[PDB]
């Protein structure tokens, strides 16, 4: 499940973080890659405990 | 131009049952030894699909409806089928498409045609020699404008009119989504006379020409065999042959899709035809043991 | 601990074609609003630099996209709708953006990905006379969708009354005809507007911009670009047994383990360079300051 | 009013007389007056005379 759940996007353009930065400028992209972040620490602190 | 053909006697088309037929390659990913679940447009497991003779005077050439998509197979020996015709209104007032397959030209034209009454294709036993060629070949009247005039190399197929059992079964899936005519085809040869073979059999992409055109209906070309005995008359003056040809039709389902090492699709599972194949859709796996299991709400 | 790239490889298709984007953008005639033409752009190398520095245009817009990065990005099938429209009207042909134009005519998608392009063309498309030869649509009974034409001209019916088409009491006609004349404000002067919309791709990607290929190198940790797909590892022959309608592959975690050569058309393997965990083994500072260093696996 | 009206013109501008019913407004001034049948033209958002 923890490495399932690295194929959603958490409501960004894509789930691949190659892809957003090499479609997008900065300012931009930092606002799907904080979606990502937050997705992905989610699933993490739901593993750990 | 158009003929009106005529002594047909129209009875009921009868109907079989196809059973774990029509799965095709949902994308161009390679996978092995996985089992992987899709949601797209399938044939489902254990329907109905008609059935066609095309062998009194028992001769069947409607124009059926094109639902969201169309499964055909067509078990033969003597190549009667060669193509078909696409379109919304066939009246010369909208784009069709057309697929034919003759060695003198393979017109995959996609442009405005007059299509007659009864479009067919007559192969006619000559006199000079057993040379063999369309009679009336103007299924059409003119082409306005040609959009996709994409005619490939003319396939070299022998043209007879014989009868005998039946030897290979060719397969077909035709889909138009997003301007994209999608077709997906095999071969595997049987033996029978009866009715689909039950077997596994996985479709592979053939070609993906971008018609972008609207179809709604869909008729079969057939090759017309005008012998000797016959009058010659386009309205009866033609011999029978022995073909059969099925049609089925494409829905929103979903698959589970077993991958072997070589990555061919050798089996698959339709999650809503039974509870047991909503469990087995559950648990990712094609074996279930003793227990209850929750699967839907 | 990571191990570092040592270079970087790219690799794209030998495609010697040039995008006609040229006869596209400044043609002779530009259809109305209502309907608009569209016209499909394939197979071909594509320089969308010189568009962004070509002319002083009103305005270029891209959304899902970047206009400096648009050069080194592989598309697949890129279409592009021009139409003339007011001055006002621009800010609807916006994503997301309700007006009249947008709702009774083109309407883009909310996940829409692509460049906006418009130009003022007063100088020439404004006929002291009026130009009364572009329409639009003004009454509709629903909303269009997106990506969707209508040629179809009726008679509103508004009210109980119905209209049988003598286009009397409550009864307009659908079209209404613009004042294009260069007696008029800026806001009212015509507008030309050519909107380009991209689909990622899946298959095959020929629509590619002009970067140079190097050569291919194996066995070393190394950056690579094939047609787009980005990343770093390791490239390998390998033994798996491609389909030919097959370009990459994928594992149970659905990640790209394999790719196939644009050029040389050959299956590589992808390996992600070696990392791992490193420990420090102390005896104590109070006894010591000798360490021992442990790599994880 | 706009049913079976049977008036010589029957125009609003800014809003639908199918969808005047849904929105609720307040304060609604009602100003009438006789003028001539040519003089109609001149009664309108943006003319003159
Ligand atoms: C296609 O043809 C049908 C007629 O069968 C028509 O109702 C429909 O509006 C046409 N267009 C589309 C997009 O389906
Ligand atoms: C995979 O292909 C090889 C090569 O022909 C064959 O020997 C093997 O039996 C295949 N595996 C199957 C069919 O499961
Ligand atoms: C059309 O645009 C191209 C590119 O800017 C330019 O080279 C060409 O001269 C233009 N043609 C006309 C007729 O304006
Ligand atoms: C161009 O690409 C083709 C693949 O379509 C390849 O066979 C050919 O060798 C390439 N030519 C060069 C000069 O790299």
């Amino acid at each position: 499940t923890l490495v399932k759940q690295l194929s959603s996007n958490f409501g960004a353009i894509s789930s691949v973080l190659n892809d957003i930065l090499s479609r997008l400028d900065p300012p931009e992209a930092e606002v799907q890659i904080d979606r990502l972040i937050t997705g992905r620490l989610q699933s993490l602190q739901t593993y750990v405990t | 131009q158009c003929v009106n053909l005529t002594t047909r006697t129209q009875l009921p088309p009868a109907y079989t049952n196809s059973f774990t037929r029509g799965v095709y390659y949902p994308d161009k990913v390679f996978r092995s030894s996985v089992l992987h679940s899709t949601q797209d447009l399938f044939l489902p497991f254990f329907s109905n699909v008609t059935w066609f003779h095309a062998i009194t005077k028992r001769f069947d050439n409607p124009v059926l409806p094109f639902n969201d998509g169309v499964y055909f197979a067509s078990t033969e020996k003597s190549n009667i089928i060669r193509g078909w015709i696409f379109g919304t209104t066939l009246d010369s007032k909208t784009q069709s498409l057309l697929i034919v397959n003759n060695a003198t030209n393979v017109v995959i034209k996609v442009c405005e045609f007059q299509f007659c009454n009864d479009p067919f294709l007559g192969v006619y036993y000559h006199k000079n020699n057993k040379s063999w060629m369309e009679s009336e070949f103007r299924v059409y009247s003119s082409a306005n404008n040609c959009t996709f005039e994409y005619v490939s190399q003319p396939f070299l197929m022998d043209l007879e009119g014989k009868q005998g059992n039946f030897k290979n079964l060719r397969e077909f899936v035709f889909k138009n989504i997003d301007g994209y005519f999608k077709i997906y085809s095999k071969h595997t040869p049987i033996n029978l006379v009866r009715d689909l073979p039950q077997g596994f059999s996985a479709l592979e992409p053939l070609v993906d020409l971008p018609i972008g055109i609207n179809i709604t209906r869909f008729q079969t070309l057939l090759a017309l065999h005008r012998s000797y005995l016959t009058p010659g008359d386009s309205s009866s003056g033609w011999t029978a042959g022995a073909a059969a040809y099925y049609v089925g039709y494409l829905q929103p389902r979903t698959f589970l899709l077993k991958y072997n090492e070589n990555g061919t699709i050798t089996d698959a599972v339709d999650c809503a035809l039974d509870p047991l194949s909503e469990t087995k859709c559950t648990l990712k796996s094609f074996t279930v043991e003793k227990g209850i299991y929750q699967t839907s709400n | 601990f990571r191990v570092q790239p040592t270079e970087s490889i790219v690799r794209f298709p030998n495609i010697t074609n040039l995008c006609p984007f040229g006869e596209v953008f400044n043609a002779t005639r530009f259809a109305s609003v209502y309907a608009w033409n569209r016209k499909r752009i394939s197979n071909c190398v594509a320089d969308y630099s010189v568009l962004y520095n070509s002319a002083s245009f009103s305005t270029f817009k891209c959304y899902g996209v970047s206009p400096t990065k648009l050069n080194d990005l592989c598309f697949t099938n890129v279409y592009a709708d021009s139409f003339v429209i007011r001055g006002d009207e621009v800010r609807q042909i916006a994503p997301g953006q309700t007006g009249k134009i947008a709702d009774y005519n083109y309407k883009l998608p909310d996940d829409f990905t692509g460049c906006v392009i418009a130009w003022n063309s007063n100088n020439l498309d404004s006929k002291v006379g009026g130009n009364y030869n572009y329409l639009f649509r003004l009454f509709r009974k629903s909303n269009l969708k997106p990506f969707e034409r209508d040629i179809s001209t009726e008679i509103y019916q508004a009210g109980s009354t119905p209209c049988n088409g003598v286009e009397g009491f409550n009864c307009y006609f659908p079209l209404q005809s613009y004042g294009f004349q260069p007696t008029n404000g800026v806001g009212y002067q015509p507008y030309r507007v050519v909107v380009l919309s991209f689909e990622l791709l899946h298959a095959p990607a020929t629509v590619c911009g002009p970067k140079k290929s190097t050569n291919l190198v194996k066995n070393k940790c190394v950056n690579f670009n094939f047609n787009g797909l980005t990343g770093t590892g390791v490239l390998t022959e390998s033994n798996k047994k491609f389909l030919p309608f097959q370009q990459f592959g994928r594992d149970i975690a659905d990640t790209t383990d394999a790719v196939r050569d644009p050029q040389t058309l050959e299956i590589l393997d992808i390996t992600p360079c070696s990392f791992g965990g490193v420990s420090v083994i102390t005896p104590g500072t109070n006894t010591s300051n000798q360490v021992a260093v442990l790599y994880q696996g």
